[PDB]
């Protein structure tokens, strides 16, 4: 166990990403229907996943520092840089007595060093990689992407590739199936893909 | 006029004149002639000695309560020349340096260094805005254990020269040439000698000779492991000896 | 492991230690200095742990260097062991360094021992690490209270060589650091008694057997 | 206003506009020339100076023209007893920037860094006003080569092809004009360099002495700033002097 | 008002665009006493009247070439407090650099953050600039160095210049005689001449102490080893 | 409810309030835990002119307070000619300083008793380890106020203030009790009373023995 | 190199010297205990790309202290002639360390880098926080020293052939890894000249 | 461990030390030279660990050395002795150990104070304290009379010191007698080659 | 003139061409205007006599404050403007209050008197706060040195007295002193003494209308610094009215 699922399966250009809605608390959903996608702009879309309060109290913050960023350049937040910028970003919180660690995703188009996606570790490694999970899922996503595709597979298939890890979902660990807040992010912006 | 030049700010807030020199600065050694305390100091081999007058004008002073011999070490010890209100302000200055430097250097403080640290000392008073230099001199006696007894002088602004002789005062530039010819020629030292000649260069300059409850001799021997002041009772001796001597 | 006794003469001190710095008994190397070298007439004997050792001689080596610069006179033991004494208070101790300072003064030459939080006092036979007793036996053999500068150099030799036979962390060379009343002789090789990183063949692998599947060369 | 009401920062103006930055311009005036030319390949910074003596130790290349980062350089027009402290400022800022963002640092951040110093002495804490121009060379890989200009008061520019000092009125417009676009080298840009100096300078003829020279020119994707040693500018200078030497008598 | 308050304060600027506080920094060295750095390119020497006349002065711990760090020495002109605590903040700084590289300190990085230091003052405002100019010596990586730091805080390379009473005519000589590569022991002869341009009232028995610096390195001499040389060429 | 184990005490510190005086008795013997260190140990101090200050418990946390105090009474009395301080300001902002170090859970608990007039009364103050403030009778704390203390309570009990020759008797009754009962102190005591001229009580002399139940 | 905790890194580190370079030669693996997500992660760094720091622990602390080592260094180089010595930059780096006393960090540095102003190969290890150690034969170093360190004495002279030490060194660490289980994918050598730092990458796991 | 007591006189005072320090069964240092001095009007006589003792006795080192340059030329000991006192119990927990000091202050000629590692001063005729002196407890106070003259104190300080160490587990090793007077300070020394030890029983 | 009232006194960051600022001396002006304040010195500690000035019947003690309670062996008679006498008060006390703390004994007025005289020319020297204007005296008796004797004008000059006054008739006053005897004798005999110097000095072109206060610091009191009884005061005063008639 290190937190609850996530499935995350990179196209090739395209991301699609999906975590729980259920933030639960004591044994109850207290959120069951929220995002804890962040939208830190339009080109760039970070996705937190980890705790409770790690997740939401580190991106809101994220969020208004990006579009801080975004006036002094005016250019769109570098990709390669991001990804650097969230690794120093989350060490530095770590040791706070309130714990943070955040197993992030960047997806983001930039017009620099080009696309990225970020695999990043609980240990607070950072690694472009292409296929990522979240929770102690991270082990149970990342190996159905090896096998099966070569990482350069279709999103349809991707999608069918995800609802069998979703299954799994259902079997090892405890969430329900009911609710999966599920998105896939591009160049243009998120699009809102259908619950589970 | 005088030295320096009003126009600007030199005065109002501590920024050099034209002179390169502050204002207060080169107003500062003219505050030793305020004071009217005169003072020369010879090194020996066995002991350095200070003369000063102990400036009592009156016995209804108490000779012994009035001083201006200052014990600013373990056994370094100095004597104030120039402006009294300087003076206490520079004495009490020096001795906080140099109970931190004691403990932290570990042993008893050499006399060059406690020389060279109230300079430094001096220099922040000159730069900073609100503050303004120290117009006095202290004059360190001391007796280093390994180069032998070692006499030191800081002007007011916090100036610092290596000296093996010195004088002090208002009548400075009489003082330090009478002691010039006694260093040219120099005798050897002993407690008596060194002392018999720094108080005769400061009596032909001044030419009234000094009374024994009104100046105040300081060493700092080898036999002693403290500051000591000579007091009316040894300074007496000194007095009759030097009218006979030569 | 980490073991370096000193021993005192009149000009000031002669330091003795064995070669190898250890990481438990496992050698982080085979052959290097334990006795520290800091400037000229002061120099630093070590024991405990190594790493802490070299830090607490090393800021010290700064601070009398400073001492002796702005005086333009000697270099003082007891100033550089009262500046750790007071930093490491404040601290609450986390000192692993027993260090043996040794300098020549202006008026006696003063000989210091430095455990964790400092000692203001001047011995005269000093030992550091856990091994510090192992060290002292050898002395207390060939050495009365205060002798000759060839006397003295001989205790240092005897008390390392005492240890290597004996011990099997006594390992190696005897390195010792005369240094007196101006002058800092350091000589590496006093007594081999074993062979820093001996061969007496190797094998090594033949025509690559290793593993590769990308090269590049960045400039 | 009939009289100043400063003489100190941390009292303001009779007008509450601040003379003080006005004779700090003219300061880049009286300073040697600084000035940026843009190339395809890179981008190079000639500077004049302050030594023109021919005793120089020579230890230092870099005494206006100072190599800041692993991406950036900057040269000064203006006194050099400020470059020290504005130097060493930008080598924390320039590596600072490294550390969270780890990019190729672009021209336009970096001097927005050092911009907020000037403008907070110039306000208040009793500081006196700068009197440097200070010229940024850098690379990023989103816009190319850039060259920014820096002004005592804060007041930043992008150009890509600027000068400051000894007449700045003069000599932007020259080095705009001489100045091509898309049609540039290396070599070239390094040679007008010289001759555009040399025409705002009072001297007709210049040298390693009186003049330094830097590029910064990007290799295998990364950026090598460097700033050149004086056999190297001699002939940078000896391939101007032919032409030079035809307009005299 | 007047040009008085506006020209003078390092609390805002100068109306003329160059600050006339620098200026009279230098002034101040022209009253100090007379101080040439030569560097030979074999060593590096610096020479200085010192006021002895009689040995008045302690020469067995206090000197005018006086020690930084192990290779380095400085000689000065100027205010006298200004120079102290610069003495004692520079070899605080060459220390944690020997102490670091494990190397003393080089002339040519440590003048740069020695102006960075200086270059404060002449921007704070209240606060004067340091009123000493500063010769610095040095031999490290093999090579002898002389730099000149001005009151300003700027830092200037030169192989041979003048400081104190009458600099201008010591630029003058030192341009005139010295060239590239010379021996150390021709270059103090040549010192203690550029000295005696304008030495005031000429040498006693010994008014002068010099300090060489070379391959062994920087080290104050002796007033008798001082004396050998001004007998070769006064 | 709290006692650290005490090195350094000073058992018993008696107290009762006459009309214009108070007699205390002082514990002349300084354990240092079993070991009696020193008996000489008068744990009353003189303050200023009209006030007093008497401690049982720990004797170090007495000689923090004494220089405190001290310094608390030199800034007060700058503002008069001859003002003295009051016994309650004093006592009530050291209490405050016995309660924060009592919650702090490594501390010594040491128990003084303050006699002053520096108003238009008489004021008899405590600040204990505990902490409070409080007017008393007949007084005593520490380990007077564990085993003494209740022998003076069912004496207070029908008669509320005891007579001169009584309370002699008493304390004779009393240091027999606590050499007998508790064991670092001594019998040994120092009378000490306070006036306003300042506090006076001599060195503490031997007085009345009796380790016997043998007799008993 | 500031960095700690020897779990959550995936380090291990061996410096040879070869004979016209030292080559240092360290696992390219990430873990979170063995737990991980990606082939390579960069733990020997380029702090000019020709003088290598290469530290082991966290890879946080790595990145962060090259670029604060990277400050000193372009000052010294703009202050004086020629790119800093090797000996320069052991002490350096043994500097930095240092600095903790109260609860100090371990980090195991390893300095590997020629002597710039006149050439001296060397490489340097440090235990603990640091004392320090020069080797020139083979040296391994980390919390678990004792693997690389009992194979480091086994190949050389004392200088075999710039090629034969970089062959030797590489597969010291490939045959490690299944002695261990912080080591997995990659090997990542740098052999470190004066103009050029030859990067192998061993096989993946 | 040592012992230290100081003993009165009519008006000087006779100081005890000895030296060793032990870490356990293995003594760490013995050459170890625990009678430094302070001032040449003030002593204070160190003991205890190492390590803690000296820590305290410096950090007294540096305010008493603050307060010898204020005053005119003899130190008083009543200012020095509350330093060490205060010191003992705020950093109880850190520096502990037991320090006597023992000279004459400036208001008198003879004072004997004693900041201990449980906090308390009061001046007496003898006081033992530190390691084995607990041992000689009582034993200070009878054996020599209370304020008694100097060759008296000498005879019963120097054979009853040999016997402290003797019999102190972790004692032995050179007894260190000092009698202090005015600014002179004498001190005497009575070997570890030398028994001079009171009947040893069986 | 060697003092000008306006230029070299814009800011407290001056000096003058002498080589003492004139705003020091005006300082020295500021202490004319009031009455005197005479101290004499025993061996058995100090007895002070100030003459208090009277405007109203309806003052009551703690009025005017020319005498504060430095400590509980530390007493001060004051001379000069009053507002700036709670300054100087402050100054001494505060020093008087860490020195308690920490060194737990009777202070020496041989330190304390260098130690304070430093802070009242360091007010001097800063702009940040303007010179003092009143001048005190520093009267112990402590078993530290015996009784002594200090006066502090508001330069920041200490110097040692046996007999000091300060005031509009500090020079008369300081004459007047040496002739009397008060060097060796008690407290008791020196109250009556110190009343006298007060009325035969008494000027009407320096002083006006006063009520006379007296304090003691010495063996009688204990140590402590307390004012004289009425009737001994009437007793003092008995013999001052006499002494001037």
């Amino acid at each position: 166990m290190e937190y609850l699922i996530g499935i995350q399966g990179p196209d090739y250009v395209l991301v699609a990403s999906d975590r729980v809605a259920a933030s639960n608390i004591v044994q109850m959903k207290d959120d069951h229907d929220k995002m804890f996608k962040m939208s830190e702009k339009i080109l760039l879309l970070c996705v937190g996943e980890a705790g409770d309060t790690v997740q939401f109290a580190e991106y809101i913050q994220k969020n208004v520092q990006l579009y801080k960023m975004r006036n002094g350049y005016e250019l769109s937040p570098t990709a390669a840089a991001n990804f650097t910028r969230r690794n120093l970003a989350d060490c530095l919180r770590s040791r706070t007595p309130y714990h943070v660690n955040l197993l992030l995703a960047g997806y983001d188009e930039h017009e620099g060093p080009a696309l990225y996606y970020m695999d990043y570790l609980a240990a607070l490694a950072k690694a472009p990689f292409a296929a990522h999970g979240y929770g102690a899922f991270l082990t149970l996503s990342i190996l159905d992407r090896y096998y099966t595709p070569t990482i350069s597979r279709e999103r349809a298939v991707e999608l069918l590739r995800k609802c069998l890890e979703e299954l799994q979902k259902r079997f090892i660990l405890n969430l329900p199936t009911f609710s999966v807040r599920v998105i896939d992010k591009d160049g243009i912006h998120n699009l809102e893909n259908i619950t589970f | 006029m005088s030295r320096g030049s009003s126009a600007g700010f030199d005065r109002h807030i501590t920024i050099f004149s034209p002179e390169g020199r502050l204002y207060q600065v080169e107003y500062a050694f003219k505050a030793i002639n305020q004071g009217g305390l005169t003072s020369v100091a010879v090194r020996g081999k066995d002991c350095a000695v200070i003369v000063t007058q102990k400036k009592v004008p009156d016995k209804l002073l108490d000779s012994s309560t009035v001083t201006h011999l200052f014990k600013i070490t373990e056994n370094i010890g100095c004597v104030m020349t120039g402006m009294t209100a300087d003076s206490r302000s520079q004495v009490q200055r020096a001795r906080y340096e140099a109970a931190n430097w004691k403990y932290k250097y570990g042993y008893e403080i050499p006399v060059d260094m406690l020389c060279k640290r109230i300079a430094d000392i001096s220099q922040v008073y000159t730069q900073n805005a609100e503050m303004r230099p120290l117009g006095c001199c202290m004059i360190l006696i001391g007796i280093d254990e390994e180069q032998g007894p070692q006499v030191y002088k800081c002007d007011p602004a916090g100036y610092y020269c290596g000296f093996k002789a010195t004088a002090a005062g208002v009548k400075q530039t009489e003082s330090t040439s009478f002691l010039e010819k006694k260093v040219k020629k120099k005798f050897d030292w002993t407690f008596e000698q060194t002392v018999e000649t720094a108080i005769t260069c400061l009596s032909t300059v001044l030419s009234i000779d000094f009374k024994p409850s009104e100046i105040e001799v300081g060493v700092v021997t080898v036999e002693n492991p403290k500051f000591r002041i000579l007091t009316e009772a040894e300074i007496d001796a000194h007095l009759v000896a030097l009218a006979e001597r030569d | 492991t980490t073991i370096a006794g000193v021993v005192y003469k009149d000009g000031i001190v002669l330091g003795a230690d064995t070669r190898a710095t250890e990481g438990m008994v496992v050698a982080d190397k085979n052959c290097s200095k334990i006795h520290f070298i800091s400037p000229n007439i002061y120099c630093c004997g070590a024991g405990t742990a190594a790493d802490t050792d070299m830090t607490t001689q090393l800021i010290s080596s700064n601070l009398e260097l400073h001492s002796l610069t702005t005086g333009r006179l000697p270099r003082v033991v007891t100033a550089n062991r009262m500046l750790k004494q007071m930093l490491f208070r404040y601290q609450g101790y986390i000192g692993a360094a027993l260090v043996l300072g040794g300098v020549d003064v202006t008026g006696p030459h003063l000989y210091s021992i430095y455990p964790h939080g400092s000692t203001d006092k001047l011995p005269y036979v000093t030992m550091g690490s856990g091994s510090l007793a192992a060290m002292a036996v050898f002395e207390d053999k060939f050495r009365p209270d205060m002798e000759e500068e060839e006397a003295k150099k001989l205790v240092s030799e005897a008390i390392a060589a005492g240890i290597f036979n004996d011990l099997g962390s006594g390992s190696n060379i005897d390195l010792c650091v005369i240094s007196k009343s101006k002058l800092d002789f350091l000589r590496p090789y006093s007594v081999p008694n074993k062979k820093g990183t001996r061969f007496g063949r190797y094998r090594c692998e033949k025509g690559t057997t290793a593993v590769l599947t990308e090269k590049v060369t960045p400039l | 206003m009939s009289r100043r009401y400063d003489s100190r920062t941390t009292i303001f103006s009779p007008e509450g506009r601040l003379y003080q930055v006005e004779y700090a311009m003219e300061a880049i005036g009286h300073a040697g020339t600084c000035l940026g030319i843009l190339a395809n390949d890179g981008v190079l910074l000639a500077a004049e100076r302050r030594n023109i003596h021919k005793l120089l130790d020579e230890v230092f290349f870099s005494e206006k023209i100072y190599k800041l980062n692993e991406d950036m350089a900057c040269s000064v027009a203006g006194i050099t007893s400020d470059a020290n402290v504005l130097t060493n400022e930008l080598r924390l800022i320039a590596q600072r920037y490294l550390l969270q963002y780890q990019e190729p640092i672009p021209c336009e951040q970096l001097v927005t860094a050092l911009c907020d110093i000037k403008q907070a002495y110039t306000q208040f804490g009793g500081k006196r006003p700068f009197g440097v121009s200070l010229l940024y060379i850098g690379w990023d890989k989103h816009y190319g080569f850039q060259l920014y200009q820096s002004d005592p008061s804060g007041n930043y520019g992008g150009w890509k092809a600027t000068c400051i000092g000894n007449n700045s009125a003069a000599a932007v417009s020259m080095l705009k004009q001489d100045y091509k676009e898309g049609e540039m080298t290396l070599k070239s840009a390094l040679a007008l360099a010289v001759k555009v100096l040399n025409k705002t300078m009072d001297v007709s003829k210049l040298s390693a002495e009186k003049v330094e020279i830097a590029t910064l020119t990007r290799e295998n994707g990364k950026t090598v700033i460097r700033v050149l040693k004086q056999k190297e500018v001699e002939q940078l200078i000896k391939k101007h002097e032919e032409e030079e030497a035809k307009a005299e008598r | 008002m007047a040009e008085r308050g506006y020209s003078f304060s390092l609390t805002t600027f100068s109306p003329s665009g160059k600050l006339v506080q620098i200026e009279y920094a230098l002034a101040a060295v022209a009253g100090g006493a007379p101080s040439v750095g030569i560097k030979a390119a074999n060593g590096v020497v610096l020479a200085t009247e010192k006021k002895q006349k009689s040995i008045l002065y302690d020469e067995r711990s206090v000197h005018k070439v006086e020690p930084i760090t192990k290779h380095i020495g400085l000689v000065y002109s100027g205010m006298g407090p200004d120079y102290r605590v610069l003495v004692h903040r520079a070899r605080k700084l060459a220390q944690q650099y020997y102490l670091v590289y494990q190397e003393p300190i080089p002339t040519a990085q440590l003048v740069q953050r020695v102006a960075s230091v200086m270059q404060e003052y002449t921007q704070s405002g209240g606060v004067r600039p340091f009123g000493v100019s500063l010769l610095i010596c040095g031999w490290n990586e093999g090579r002898p160095y002389l730099f000149q730091s001005d009151p300003s805080g700027a830092y200037f390379a030169w192989k041979a210049t003048a400081m104190g009473k009458n600099y201008v005519n010591g630029k003058t000589f030192l341009e005139k005689r010295y060239n590239e590569d010379l021996e150390l022991e021709d270059a103090i002869h040549t010192a203690i001449l550029t000295l005696k341009e304008s030495f005031e009232g000429q040498m006693t028995e010994d008014n002068i102490e010099v300090g060489i610096c070379n391959e062994a390195g920087f080290r104050r001499l002796t007033p008798t080893e001082v004396r050998d040389y001004l007998a070769a060429i006064a | 409810t709290q006692n650290p184990m005490v090195t350094g005490t000073s058992v018993l510190g008696v107290k009762f309030d006459c009309g214009v005086v108070i007699a205390a008795d002082m514990l002349g013997s300084y354990g240092s835990l079993a070991r009696f260190r020193n008996i000489s140990r008068i744990m009353r101090v003189n303050d200023s002119t009209m006030l007093g200050a008497s401690g049982d418990y720990a004797d170090f946390q007495y000689l923090k307070q004494v220089l405190g105090q001290m310094v608390i009474d030199e800034e007060l009395f700058g503002d008069g000619h001859s003002y003295s301080p009051r016994a309650i300001h004093s006592w009530l902002t050291r209490a405050m300083y016995s309660r924060r170090s009592k919650m702090n859970p490594l501390w010594n608990t040491k128990v003084i008793g303050g006699y002053a007039g520096g108003e238009s009364f008489l004021g008899y103050v405590d600040m204990l380890g505990v902490a409070y403030e409080a007017p008393s009778l007949a007084t005593g704390y520490g380990a007077y106020l564990a085993q003494p203390l209740l022998r003076e309570v069912l004496e207070k009990q029908p008669v509320l203030s005891q007579t001169e020759a009584r309370e002699l008797v008493e304390r004779c009754m009393r240091v027999l009790y606590y050499r007998d009962a508790r064991s670092y102190n001594r019998f040994q005591v120092a009378t000490v009373t306070e006036k306003g001229v300042e506090i006076e009580g001599p060195l503490s002399a031997q007085t009345n023995w009796d380790i016997a139940h043998m007799i008993s | 190199m500031s960095v700690m905790s020897y779990n959550g890194g995936a380090v291990m580190a061996m410096k040879g010297k070869n004979c016209v370079a030292i080559a240092a030669d360290r696992r390219f693996g990430i873990q979170a205990q063995m737990v991980t997500t990606d082939f390579q992660k960069i733990f020997p760094m380029g702090d000019r790309l020709y003088i290598g720091l290469a530290g082991l622990a966290t890879d946080v602390q790595t990145v962060a202290q090259r670029l604060k080592f990277r400050l000193n260094l372009y000052e010294l180089k703009e202050g004086r002639q020629i790119k800093p010595y090797t000996l320069m930059s052991m002490v350096a780096n043994l500097l930095y360390e240092k600095r903790f006393g109260p609860y100090y960090t371990e980090p195991v540095i390893a300095g590997l880098d020629p002597k710039t102003f006149k050439p001296f190969i060397c490489s340097l290890d440090l235990i603990g926080c640091p004392m320090v150690t020069d080797d020139f034969v083979v040296s391994g170093t980390c919390s678990e020293q004792m693997y690389g360190m009992c194979e480091s004495l086994w190949e050389p002279n004392m200088d075999p052939e710039h090629l034969f030490e970089t062959i030797s060194q590489a597969m010291l660490n490939a045959v490690d890894r299944d002695a261990v289980s912080g080591m997995g994918v990659i090997v990542h050598i740098i052999e470190k000249d004066k103009i050029t730092t030859r990067t192998l990458k061993a096989r993946m796991d | 461990t040592t012992i230290m007591a100081v003993q009165f006189d009519g008006g000087v005072v006779l100081g005890a030390d000895s030296r060793t320090t032990t870490g356990s069964y293995i003594a760490n240092r013995v050459t170890d030279k625990l009678t430094p001095i302070h001032d040449h009007i003030f002593c204070c006589r160190s003991g205890s660990a190492a390590d803690t003792q000296a820590v305290a006795d410096a950090v007294t080192y540096q305010l008493g050395f603050h307060s010898i340059e204020l005053n005119e030329p003899p130190l008083v000991h009543t200012a020095a002795s509350l330093f060490k006192e205060m010191c003992y119990r705020y950093r109880e927990d850190l520096m502990a150990g037991i320090i006597i000091a023992g000279w004459d202050p400036q208001e008198g000629g003879q004072v004997y104070s004693v900041p201990m590692g449980g906090m308390m001063v009061r001046q007496s005729f003898a006081i033992g304290g530190s390691g084995s002196s607990y041992i000689y407890g009582y034993v200070d106070a009878t054996y020599r009379e209370g304020m008694t003259k100097d060759e008296c104190l000498q005879f019963t300080a120097n054979a009853l010191a040999l016997a402290m160490e003797r019999d102190g587990s972790s004692g032995g090793v050179i007894r260190l007698a000092a009698i202090q007077q005015s600014g002179v300070e004498r001190q005497v020394l009575l070997g570890d080659q030398i028994p001079k030890v009171t009947i040893s029983t069986l | 003139m060697s003092s000008i009232g306006t230029g070299y006194d814009l800011s407290a960051s001056t000096f003058s061409p002498d080589g003492r600022v004139f705003q020091v001396e005006y300082a020295m002006k500021a202490v004319e205007n009031s009455s005197t304040a005479i101290g004499i010195r025993c061996k058995d500690g100090v007895v002070f006599g100030v003459e208090k000035l009277v405007l109203s019947k309806l003052y009551e003690e703690g009025s005017n404050k020319r005498l504060f309670n430095v400590d509980r062996h530390v007493g001060m008679a004051v001379a000069g403007l009053l507002a700036d006498a709670r300054s100087l008060a402050d100054i001494a006390r505060e020093e008087a209050s860490n020195f308690r703390s920490n060194f737990g004994y009777n202070i020496p007025l041989k330190h304390l008197a260098d130690r304070v005289a430093m802070y009242v020319h360091a007010y001097t020297l800063y702009s940040a706060v303007r010179p003092f204007g009143c001048s005190f005296m520093l009267g112990s008796y402590s078993v530290n040195d015996g009784a002594q004797l200090y006066m502090i004008d508001p330069s920041g000059v200490s110097y040692g007295y046996w007999g000091c006054a300060i005031g509009k008739a500090r020079q008369a006053a300081k004459t007047e002193i040496e002739k009397l005897q008060m060097k060796e004798m008690t407290c008791r005999d020196v109250v009556k003494e110190v009343a006298k110097i007060i009325y035969i000095v008494h000027d009407e072109v320096k002083d006006k209308a006063f009520e006379l206060e007296l304090s003691w610091v010495g063996e009688l009191t204990k140590g402590r610094h307390e004012i004289v009884p009425k009737d001994v005061r009437e007793e003092a005063e008995k013999y001052a009215k006499e002494s001037l008639k």
